[PDB]
């Protein structure tokens, strides 16, 4: 109930947002569009760069969104842009960068698990310098993600099957419903995001303050889905994929409160999936052991591999 | 912007007596792990 509460006010405040810069996408004038496009445009090629190799160019990128998005101008396709004096372009490019994080965490985090962690730190500096952003980041990975709340999407009746589809996070043409196989992966690739962005900081900048959205989140969000029942495939999945990328951050945060966690799960979590999943999806459930049996024996969670270094820094 | 909580550790103070007890113990009980994140008393356990 908290949680939701907490789901609604994110949700209801991006709503806000889509009615705030009302106009500047609903217009038929040839500059209205150009000015949207451009936006649109020099607000989400920074992210799609992110694929990168050393540290020197990753923070060109986190610079261009800072510069971008403060007021100050930056190059685009042939013209360079700016935003003062355009209110609802910088309210418009909060939002659509904020869904650019999330697109990325899912279509190419989820095709490569090691992207994961260059996209969380840049934005975990932008979440940092300006938290609104981060709000609309939450707000997207909720919506198109319920599973990172976390929160199970109930079986509605008065409601289409379709808009029900939605809520699950199925991506739907107007005709079809996306398979599972290539909805699972984009759930995935969606919370290893999610589980790097609770435990990466931005290195540079010299910030006196809290983490934005400190890996605390990431104990809650085990804690609460172990205390609920596990869907089929779904949740054997994603909590693998979680703790194989903030495994590591949270045994070295909690210490013994964490291991307590994990014999749990082993113990009890394990018995309560064999009853619900039939032999014919257990290819997740069966990953998510061989996954511990290695790290309950070695007292160890491995580092997720990906993880940027410190040579990845000095490149 | 909206009302999000961010504290690493809780204090032992202020937390309900199930949560201390839960992170006490030597194993946790199904169902009733604590949304909070433990104390940074009992994180030598
Ligand atoms: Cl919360």
């Amino acid at each position: 109930d908290i949680t939701m509460q907490w789901y609604q006010q994110l949700q209801d405040a991006s709503m806000q947002c889509v009615l705030t810069f009302e106009g500047l996408t609903n217009s038929k004038d040839s500059q209205a569009k150009k000015i949207k496009m451009d936006l649109q445009k020099a607000a989400t090629i920074p992210v799609s760069q992110i694929s990168t190799i050393a540290g020197s160019k990753l923070k060109e990128i986190f610079d261009k969104i800072h510069s971008l998005l403060s007021g100050k101008p930056v190059q685009s396709g042939g013209r360079s842009v700016s935003v003062t004096l355009n209110p609802q372009g910088l309210d418009f490019v909060q939002y659509k960068l904020a869904e650019k994080f999330v697109k990325q965490g899912e279509e190419e985090v989820a095709s490569h698990h090691e992207a994961a962690f260059p996209i969380a730190v840049v934005a975990s500096g932008i979440w940092e310098l300006h938290p609104r952003v981060g709000d609309l980041i939450l707000a997207h990975l909720h919506k198109k993600c319920p599973y990172s709340v976390p929160f199970y999407p109930t079986f509605k009746e008065g409601m289409a099957l379709e808009d029900y589809q939605r809520m699950l996070g199925y991506q739907v043409k107007d005709s079809k419903v996306e398979q599972q196989d290539n909805f699972l992966k984009r759930m995935s690739g969606m919370i290893r995001l999610y589980a790097a962005i609770i435990q990466l900081r931005w290195p540079y900048g010299n910030r006196q303050e809290i983490h934005p959205h400190g890996l605390n989140h990431g104990w809650r969000w085990l804690a609460q889905i172990l205390n609920m029942e596990p869907l089929s495939d779904v949740t054997a999945t994603l909590l693998f994929d979680f703790l194989e990328v903030c495994g590591n951050a949270l045994m070295k945060q909690y210490q013994v409160q964490f291991w307590k966690m994990l014999i749990l799960i082993k113990e009890d979590y394990f018995p309560r999936i064999e009853a619900i999943t039939s032999s014919g999806q257990m290819g997740s459930f069966i990953r998510l052991k061989q996954f511990l049996e290695k790290c309950l024996q070695h007292k160890d969670i491995p580092v997720p591999k990906g993880f940027l270094t410190s040579s990845f820094w000095r490149s | 912007i909206i009302a999000t909580d961010n504290v690493l550790f809780t204090p032992r103070d202020k937390l309900t007596v199930e949560e201390l007890e839960q992170f006490q113990s030597k194993k946790f009980t199904l169902g009733k792990i604590p949304l909070k994140p433990p104390p940074l008393e009992l994180l030598n356990v």
